[PDB]
């Protein structure tokens, strides 16, 4: 893996990082090292993080599956581009405040141009989304993780973005939408000139097998037109006692009831198992539970053999049956997709009979089978001779008459109906044969490829028994999974080995097929099968062209009779009609379907290692409604990232208005240096961070899925969202800040404030006509709260002669007073007996008894302890006042962004969803105790240049952003939610 | 996967808020739906409400009686 220190200094290369550590420079340059230094506080912090969320991203993929991703790039590119437009506009603003000699009511002895390009820097670094690449490394990284979580277990980061915006789902009938435990539900008997059948037609008949729960072996077979459900249930009711089936109704798989129909009916069932050598029925060591080794598909066979004999558990003497009966290998026809039959070969115990079955023919001794199984499609259509019943005594191959085309027909509608109700159906025949048959096949140079002789013979020696019906029953979750994909308007597509019939039967049970759609032929609109891929009607052409193959398709929802390497056409067919495929397989043959889909998936357990290594996740959960949720989830992560950009943009963006209009407006500006990059961290970090664990919203899984092309941001989070917060921040963040000084100091614009403060030219005394400026006294009204008297008091500044220095005197006079006369009745008796003795010494006394220096005071040594002045730098109220109202300010902006991330959350109003994340609530207060302690502890707020407030000023500050709550209550996500969120109007 | 822990955090938590988020980041690995888990949920939750709550306290009280007061200066009425 990546070196962890090469990661922790990969990140400051994101452009936000770049940009931040530009404004970094400051600690370098001719300006205040303290407060540029939290820049890289914040940088090594927001990198810390995400360093740490990344090697835990290295822990949780790869190893459990088995450098950017393009949304990361495209985000480091998108916060790039905030990054440089906030700091043109602040550059604008910054150059604007300087050309105008703008200035402070306080920091009076620091140069103004400096002051305020610092500020710039400050509102520089904050308006930059510092955090972006944090926050989206750590949505990644919790997604991933949410998906292992969910038993999907993601390869590559890549994957976890590009699964919200997928729009279509390709995955395999058996394994996936249907589990794999399949179980015989019908069989069929053929034989003409029968004495029983179905419908009088003296040549089939169906039976059904009961008790029909997964691979439990113990039951038999009874008919199919008598079982209803009543006496059925009855059939259930005390199957724990022995076999006695036949006391509710006939048990055609008892052996003790030897009949011709029970006869017919085991030749068929013992035809089958002999061909299903490769399976075997077992039970758990640890658990009473049943199951079967093997292939999957041959595994039904044994368990509806088991039901009618042929089975260890049912006589301990079966083994040596299976013993008379040795096999030839050497003639074995292995089973696979292309031959779609498998033939196996054994000797019989017997002359010219089996199972009671006679296949007498005048001059041969038949002392061998040759027994096929397969699909029937394939079987009927060379089908040559039934069995026949003679009178009521035994069946015999009927060599007298070949199948008709009528006859021929009996069996297809039959299998027609048999292969709907959600049943694949197994044809199983069989060729007598001797010990010159056998020399003759063994003589054949051909390997078991075609084996042609058993099939076609001049003699016509083929017989069919019968069919053997098995349901594939569908996951307990898939109905409600695909009705979830219809809500999210993604395409589900099923491609199945299974005949076109019973795939269009099994799609219609689990629901991909509505009944809706009767309106239009959905045999052949929606489901077809792999033929009609080419040109020409048949597998033997290789293609269809694209042109017409892209317009054919594009309607079709259930693929048929599929091969593993015809996934590549449907997966080129839906890349090309512009979906984002993700296509589900077992790696075999797929492996290059899966490779070629825009999000390949492995079939968890069942899938090969090939299938592992080419897809980008893995369903361990063997099931499809994993998918499903994977794409919620992947949805959920591009949503949280999208409410934390509208989070930065909202208030990022409200910071450069009020700031703007402050300057613009000659207000005090309402943050500080370092009070703003405080403000960054504790509203990104804390708790703009916490929106990446939000859970997925009640409509993430009902709206279609987003286009890749897509921007960010679209113009529903624009005239929604971001500038209705951004005008309504600006509007209560200055509004609070107007107040604030209105009640602190008793003006709320700098012109007031200045112009409060009393000032005196003294000229110089080298320079002719030079003036020296100094202050000698200072007002104030600041607003009380207090039990003894509530309303405005008067507080002053003077030179006081007592102590011979500049002092404060607070609360003065109650009420607000043009010009406060020490020695009137109104001001405070202290002050009046503090100078009512008269100025001390040479001093002026004629404007309101003040200590004003004589105009001949001058001298070179510009605030050098000169009497009858305050110094520079001296606190006076209306500089204490101004930094009480900017602290008041301060906490207003905190709470005003802060209370943000409680209505970003989610369209529904604030109140519905206020518990649905705890991470917000620990960030949220993190924030909050943060900003109230910053104005408390003794060494914050010294660097901080904040005063701590009363109790009814914090309940002021704070309830100026409980009023940019009603962004909620009132508008716009009201108007929002009327336009979009109602289901009609 | 027990409640008694959980619970002492979140009583425990009305003298010192910053244990109730420690209740919640201890015990994140138990699984959710489990009492445990819900009262951990609970403990992040009065922690958090009481480090705001308690912090505006302090602070408030710090301000009106300390530094309302600087020592050097001059106080008349309602002061």
């Amino acid at each position: 893996v990546v070196p962890v220190w090469l990661i922790f200094l990969s990140q400051y290369c994101s452009p936000v990082v770049l940009l931040l550590l530009v404004a970094a420079v400051a600690s370098l340059a001719l300006n205040e090292v303290v407060e540029g230094v939290a820049i890289i506080s914040i940088v090594t912090l927001n990198a810390c993080l995400a360093t740490y969320m990344e090697k835990s991203s290295g822990d949780a993929i790869g190893k459990l599956a088995e450098k950017l991703t393009p949304l990361q790039v495209a985000l480091n590119k998108l916060g790039g581009l905030i990054g440089l437009i906030a700091i043109i506009v602040l550059v604008v603003i910054i150059s604007l405040a300087v050309i105008i000699k703008y200035r402070d009511p306080a920091h009076a002895d620091k140069d103004p141009t400096f002051v305020i390009i610092i500020i710039g820097v400050g509102f520089a670094v904050s308006s930059i989304p510092e955090g972006l690449p944090m926050v989206v490394t750590i949505t990644l990284s919790a997604g991933a993780k949410d998906m292992v979580k969910k038993n999907a277990n993601v390869r590559k980061l890549p994957a976890v973005e590009t699964l919200g915006c997928c729009s279509v789902i390709c995955s395999d009938k058996t394994g996936t939408l249907t589990e794999g435990k399949m179980t015989a539900i019908n069989a069929v008997t053929i034989c003409k000139n029968s004495s029983l059948s179905d419908e009088n037609n003296k040549l089939t008949k169906t039976f059904d097998f009961y008790p029909t729960k997964g691979f439990e072996p113990c039951g038999g077979l009874f008919d199919s037109n008598e079982l209803t459900s009543e006496k059925k249930k009855e059939i259930v009711i005390a199957k724990n006692q022995n076999t006695s089936y036949d006391k509710v109704l006939y048990n055609y798989g008892n052996p003790s009831n030897k009949s011709v129909i029970v006869d017919k009916t085991r030749s068929l069932m013992f035809a089958a198992y002999l061909n299903s050598y490769d399976t075997t029925l077992s039970r758990d060591p640890k658990t009473l539970k049943w199951g079967i080794h093997g292939n999957m598909s041959e595994g039904p066979i044994v368990v509806a053999a088991a039901k009618v004999g042929y089975s260890f558990i049912n006589n301990p003497n079966h083994k040596s049956y299976l013993d008379n009966f040795q096999r030839l290998d050497d003639l074995e026809v292995t089973f696979n997709s292309s031959r779609k039959m498998k033939i196996t070969f054994y000797k019989l115990k017997t002359v010219n009979v089996f199972e009671n079955v006679y296949l007498d023919k005048p001059g041969k001794v038949y002392t061998h089978v040759a027994l096929i199984k397969g699909a029937p499609d394939r079987l009927l259509d060379r089908s040559t001779h039934l069995l026949e019943e003679t009178s009521m005594k035994k069946v015999q191959v009927s060599w007298n008459s070949t199948i008709t085309q009528e006859e021929r027909n009996v069996l297809i509608k039959k299998n027609l109906e048999l292969s709907q109700k959600a049943l694949r159906v197994l044809s199983i025949c069989i060729k007598p044969l001797t010990d010159q048959n056998i020399e003759e096949l063994k003589k054949l140079e051909d390997a078991d490829e075609r084996l042609k002789y058993v099939n076609y013979d001049e003699n016509g020696g083929f017989i069919p028994m019968g069919y053997v019906a098995s349901f594939d029953p569908p996951r307990p979750g898939v109905k409600e999974a695909i009705q979830t994909c219809r809500e999210a308007q993604v395409k589900v597509i099923m491609i199945t080995g299974d005949q076109k019939p019973t795939a269009v039967a099994i799609g219609k049970l689990i629901g991909l097929i509505e009944e809706k759609s009767e309106q239009v032929e959905d045999i052949n609109s929606l489901a077809i099968e792999c033929s009609e891929l080419h040109i020409n009607k048949n597998p033997n052409e290789p293609i269809l062209p694209n042109d017409q193959l892209d317009e054919f398709t594009d309607k079709i929802l259930i693929y048929s009779r599929a091969q593993p390497e015809d996934k590549i056409t449907i997966v080129q067919s839906l890349k090309r009609k512009g979906y984002l495929v993700a296509m589900t397989g077992d790696g075999v043959n797929d492996a290059p379907a899966l490779k070629a889909a825009d999000i390949g998936v492995a079939m968890g357990i069942n899938g090969t290692e090939v299938a592992k290594g080419a897809s980008e996740m893995i369903l361990i959960d063997d099931n499809f409604c994993t998918v499903v949720s994977a794409i919620d989830v992947g949805r959920t992560i591009f949503s949280n990232i999208q409410k934390f950009v509208c989070f930065l943009l909202g208030t990022n963006i409200g910071e450069i208005i009020y700031l703007s209009v402050a300057i613009v407006a000659q207000m005090p500006f309402p943050l500080e240096a370092l009070q703003i990059l405080f403000l960054n961290l504790m509203t990104d970090g804390c708790p703009a961070v916490a929106l990446s664990r939000e859970p997925p919203n009640d409509d993430n899984m009902k709206t279609p899925p987003r286009p890749k092309k897509q921007p960010i941001m679209t113009k529903r989070w624009w005239f929604y969202g971001i500038l209705p917060h951004t005008i309504f921040e600006a509007l209560c963040v200055l509004l609070s800040l107007a107040f604030s000084l209105y009640i602190c100091t008793g003006f709320y614009n700098l012109n007031g404030i200045h112009n409060l403060c009393k000032t005196v030219n003294l000229v110089d005394v080298n320079d002719a006509n030079v003036y020296h400026e100094y202050k000698y006294f200072c007002s104030s009204y600041e607003y009380r709260i207090s039990t003894d008297y509530v309303g405005w008091v008067t507080n002053v500044s003077f030179w006081d002669p007592q102590n011979n220095e500049a002092v404060n005197f607070w609360g003065a006079a109650k009420g607000k007073v043009e010009n406060i006369n020490p020695l009137s009745d109104i001001v405070h008796p202290e002050l009046r007996l503090r100078m009512q003795d008269g100025c001390s010494g040479d001093l002026t006394l004629d404007e309101n008894g003040w200590c004003r220096p004589k105009d001949n005071k001058t001298s070179d040594g510009y605030n050098d302890e000169l009497e009858g002045i305050l110094k520079k730098g001296f606190e006076d109220v209306t500089a204490k006042g101004s930094k009480r109202g900017r602290t008041m300010a301060f906490i207003s902006a905190v709470w005003c962004e802060m209370l943000r991330a409680y209505t970003v959350r989610s369209w529904e109003p604030f109140y519905k969803v206020f518990n649905r994340n705890m991470w917000m609530h620990l960030a949220c207060s993190i924030s909050a105790t943060l900003t109230f302690l910053s104005t408390c502890i003794p060494g914050i707020t010294s660097i901080l240049n904040t005063t701590c407030l009363l109790w009814w000023q914090y309940l002021l500050a704070i309830f100026w952003a409980l009023l940019n709550l009603f962004l909620d209550e009132i508008v716009p996500k009201v108007i929002y939610r009327r336009k979009y969120m109602t289901i009609k109007n | 996967n027990d409640i008694t822990q959980p619970r002492i955090h979140t009583i425990l938590s009305f003298f010192f808020p910053f244990i109730g988020c420690l209740s919640y980041l201890i015990n994140l690995k138990y699984p959710e739906p489990s009492l445990r888990r819900q009262y951990a949920k609970k403990a992040l939750c009065v922690g958090s409400a009481l480090s705001v709550i308690y912090s505006f306290i302090l602070c408030s009280l710090l301000g009106q009686y300390i530094y309302q007061y600087d020592n050097k200066e001059i106080y008349g009425y309602t002061y």
